[PDB]
DNA sequence: GCCAGTGCCAA
DNA sequence: CCTTGGCACTGGC
């Protein structure tokens, strides 16, 4: 249930998407990365209706990931009608995703 | 014979203060202080040694202490100091000679640990007494509360500086000593710190006069510089900086930016399991982050044309499989690889060729204006270069060029060449008096090496290469028979093969395979195959292990082997350098019996000495045709001095530049 | 700034 | 087994 990005798609995917999209900036290439993969998978299935998760590979999709200062990954970037609403770098665990999206929602 | 040394407040381009002297008289053995107040009987010492027709020891003097005391002497005393050629011992001279298998700092300037092998002890002192002065000068202020400032330590006179003149006296005659011990140089039966200085250059090794003559004209030849054009560099930098611009801006459009780790300092372990994961990027667990959720630290990468990884991440990401790999684990991406890229995507497949000509485009913005030792970063207020020679830097006795290296700008038939090497000219120096340009004679060996060869196998031959040689131009004639499209590839394919090329380095220069190397290789082989035996005598001499390492040179002294199969190419280039080393000599001799002055004030300037040519300034046309044919007679007169197999010529050249005289 | 690796520029 | 040399540029410590 997960929306993977392009660079092309991301406008209308996710700035103009009206709603809450969690954007997940990753690498295949990255151990933290791995980690929190398995844990959106579930939170895409929980908070399905008042959020929505999305994925984009800074490999494949090299134009995004620089607009937003990247400096670290993974980059879960919680949108909100276009705008940055909250900014976690790290492989959080399902509780602290769990929190900080109730906190930010 | 005295021994000297003097204490300047900066160097020979801008010095305008003697601050002091030393002199060790071997007559009396003693030392004598000269402080800033005793410049002129300092002087009169000089003088008086001169007087008895005896000599005068510096380290280092050809190139500073003797001019240095002319401009001094003049501009503090209003005096005219000149001492002579023949009354002056440079023990750096002799050091460079008699220790020609060993580098040295060249004073200083050069980065002690980036050079290989041992240096001498005495000569490495010398030229760090500069450095360590600047460090106790440092830390005595430093303990008096007091601030350093630029170059201070050298604005005036103290007795710290005085201390370090008399190291370096007693040290240079230390090393004067341990020279003149040489018994292949210098001859036992005869003490040389007890002779006049007509005893010294008869008595001695004729390498121990030729190298004291040679160092004396290079020292001038850097004070008169290269005229150089500096507003058609920087036109030229302007164009090659927009090329540069744009090649990068359709580059970074083909191949885009991309991440990599960087800053990791933490190791990152599996989570199921627990062992390090050495592969994986190094993360880091903080303290927008959460304590505990670990992350890898990433860099955004622009991509660089000058880069080498770059370049071969971006095409192996295209489907290039890489042939020749380097001894590390790097593919091998030079010109010669990318000429023979072959991917699938068009755009990238066009872009390989923007990467060759941005290569090439860097290789001429940094020697002309960006790089450390760039042209444009080189120029005095004169409106010249004055590149550094060491007379004899190279093992063989061939001189090296620094700073910048005057030898190695590029030629006329090279992309930007002739714009280049046109900077670089008479005509861009206008007289002291009348303002007109000064024209340029340009005169360079013949076939050097490859008459050398024709000399050394005359004992194998007969001199029957020695007579072939010269039925029409060697090159060209090499050129049509090899099947070669440039005289330029036929000079670079006959040294390559003389000197012991395999097949495959032969097909390389020709743009072949090892099928030809072994055709052209067995062809030029079979038609001299005295060059065999030239090879095996050398060896029989040489090798046994070493039954003797050194070749024993043209002028006598020992040129150093550093392996076996570069033997031949000692003993060639050795024999090319100092017949071209004696025949700069001449040619200026000659000149000036003529009735030529050397100088901007004279009729004549050495610009430049590239190892078998040199580019003359002339203040007229007439002056320009006469150092052409006084070289032609210079170098006919080389070959008889030491009875060549094979007769030398120089061909000359009349024009405004550099492009037009080479 | 030092340094290792690679390559090009000239003779 | 091309040799002798200077020097630019990337990328690691
Ligand atoms: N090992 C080696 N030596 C070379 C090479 N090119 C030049 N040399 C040496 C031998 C000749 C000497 C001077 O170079 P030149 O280009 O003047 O050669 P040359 O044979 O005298 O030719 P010319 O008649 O054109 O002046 O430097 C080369 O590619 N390899
Ligand atoms: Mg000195
Ligand atoms: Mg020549
Ligand atoms: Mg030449």
């Amino acid at each position: 249930k997960i929306i993977h990005l392009t660079d092309d798609s991301f406008d209308t995917d996710v700035l103009k998407a009206d709603g809450a999209i969690l954007v997940d900036f990753w690498a295949e290439w990255c151990g933290p990365c791995k980690m929190i993969a398995p844990i959106l998978d579930e939170i895409a299935d929980e908070y399905q209706g008042k959020l929505t998760v999305a994925k984009l590979n800074i490999d494949q999709n090299p134009g995004t990931a620089p607009k937003y200062g990247i400096r670290g990954i993974p980059t879960l970037l919680l949108f909100k009608n276009g705008e940055v609403a909250a900014t976690k770098v790290g492989a959080l665990s399902k509780g602290q995703l769990k929190e900080f999206l109730d906190a930010n929602l | 014979m005295i021994v000297s040394d003097i204490e300047a407040n900066a160097l020979l381009e801008s010095v305008t203060k003697f601050h002091c002297g030393v002199i060790y008289d071997y007559s009396t053995a003693e030392y004598v202080s000269y402080r800033p107040s005793d410049f002129g009987a300092y002087l009169d010492a000089l003088e008086a040694e001169v007087a008895r027709g005896g000599l005068i020891v510096f380290h280092n003097g050809h190139k500073y202490d003797v001019p240095a005391l002319t401009k001094l002497a003049k501009l503090q005393l209003n005096r005219e100091f000149h001492l002579p050629r023949e009354n002056c011992i440079d023990t750096l001279v002799l050091s460079r000679l008699i220790h020609s298998n060993l580098k040295d700092t060249d004073m200083g300037l050069l980065r002690s640990g980036k050079l290989p092998g041992a240096l001498e002890a005495w000569g490495y002192r010398l030229g760090e007494m500069k450095g360590e002065y600047k460090d106790d000068f440092k830390r005595m202020l430093e303990e008096q509360g007091e601030e350093y400032v630029d170059g201070m330590e050298w604005w005036n006179f103290n007795e710290e500086m005085m201390d370090y003149n008399v190291q370096d006296v007693v040290v240079t005659k230390a090393l004067l000593e341990k020279l003149l011990s040489d018994k292949h140089y210098f001859p036992p039966e005869i003490d040389f710190t007890d002779v006049g200085y007509t005893t010294f250059w008869s008595e001695s090794l004729e390498a121990v006069d030729i190298e004291h003559r040679a160092a004396w004209l290079l020292a001038k030849q850097e004070r008169n510089g290269f005229p150089f054009d500096t507003k058609a560099i920087e036109e030229l930098y302007v164009e090659l900086a927009a090329r540069r611009s744009e090649l990068l801006r359709k580059l970074t459009e083909t191949f885009g930016s991309w991440y990599q780790p960087k800053g990791g300092t933490e190791m990152f372990c599996h989570p199921r399991t627990g062992k390090p994961l050495p592969k994986y990027p190094r993360i880091k667990t903080p303290k927008e982050y959460v304590a505990g959720a670990p992350y890898t630290p990433v860099e955004h990468v622009v991509f660089n044309p000058s880069s080498r990884d770059h370049i071969q991440k971006k095409l192996q990401e295209a489907g290039w499989v890489p042939t020749k790999y380097t001894d590390k684990g790097a593919p091998v991406v030079d010109d010669e690889v990318l000429e023979g890229v072959r991917v699938d995507d068009p755009e990238k497949q066009a872009a390989i060729d923007l990467i060759k000509e941005y290569l090439m485009i860097q290789k001429r913005i940094g020697q002309s204006a960006e790089g450390d030792k760039a042209w444009l970063r080189y120029v005095a207020e004169d409106g010249k270069i004055h590149g550094s020679v060491n007379p004899n830097g190279a093992v063989t006795g061939r001189a090296t060029h620094a700073f910048p290296n005057l030898a190695q700008i590029p030629g006329v038939r090279s992309p930007y060449g002739e714009q280049c090497r046109a900077a670089f000219g008479a005509e861009h120096h206008l007289d002291g008096i009348t303002g007109k340009p000064w024209v340029q004679a340009g005169i360079d060996a013949s076939g050097l090496e490859l008459r050398c060869l024709a000399h050394f196998m005359a004992r194998f031959d007969n001199g029957e290469y020695a007579h072939e040689i010269l039925n029409g131009d060697i090159h060209t004639k090499n050129q049509i028979a090899a099947e070669l499209p440039t005289r330029d590839n036929a000079k670079t394919f006959i040294y390559g093969f003389l000197y012991g090329a395999g097949d495959e380095k032969i097909g390389q220069i020709v743009g072949a395979g090892k099928e030809r190397g072994k055709e052209l290789k067995k062809k030029f082989l079979e038609n001299t195959p005295a060059i065999a035996a030239l090879r095996e005598s050398i060896q029989q001499t040489l090798v046994e292990k070493w039954k003797r390492r050194w070749i024993k040179g043209l002028d006598g002294r020992k040129v150093h082997v550093r392996s076996p199969h570069a033997a031949l190419n000692t003993l060639l280039q050795s024999a090319g350098a100092l017949i071209c080393k004696l025949w700069i000599i001449k040619t200026e001799e000659m000149l000036v019996e003529k009735g030529l002055k050397h100088g901007w004030d004279g009729d004549f300037a050495y610009m430049a000495w590239v190892h078998d040519e040199i580019q003359v300034g002339c203040r007229t046309e007439e002056i320009a045709q006469v150092v052409i044919e006084t070289a032609q007679e210079a170098m006919r007169w080389v070959g008889d001095h030491w009875n060549f197999r094979c007769l030398l010529d120089t061909e000359g050249k009349m024009g405004p530049n550099w492009a037009i005289c080479h």
